[PDB]
């Protein structure tokens, strides 16, 4: 008996075939969060300008109470 | 990084020139009498494992 190549299918390793596909971000979903971490963006910031207004006129008084500097 | 992505690929292409023909790159293994040498059992085995990865 010769023995040579031999053949082997089982599968054939299926050719031509999209394997790229849309993952997590879908469109209106990720706006939704977008403008989502904006609005608690803003609202967060100013809590601490305002809480700063509190040293703001606190730190200016020292300048006119004292008066012999 | 395109480009090394695939001579990785590339390298081990090679390996299926080298195993067919004692060369590297360039090989008389192409004749006018068809082809000159036959392939030997440790190809037919490779050539499909790397063409479903």
């Amino acid at each position: 008996x010769x023995x040579x190549x031999x053949x082997x299918x089982x599968x054939x390793x299926x050719x031509x075939x999209x394997x790229x596909x849309x993952x997590x971000x879908x469109g209106y979903s990720m706006f939704a969060v977008g403008i989502g971490a904006l609005l608690f963006g803003y609202w967060s910031m100013m809590k601490w300008n305002r809480e700063r207004r509190r040293l703001q006129i606190e730190d200016f008084e020292a300048r006119i109470a004292l008066m012999p500097l | 990084t395109p480009f090394f992505w695939m001579f990785e690929e590339r390298e081990k292409m090679f390996e299926f020139y080298e195993r067919v023909s004692g060369a590297r790159m360039h090989a008389a293994y192409v004749r006018p009498g068809g082809v000159h040498q036959d392939l030997p059992l440790g190809l037919m085995d490779d050539i499909y494992e790397f063409s479903k990865n």
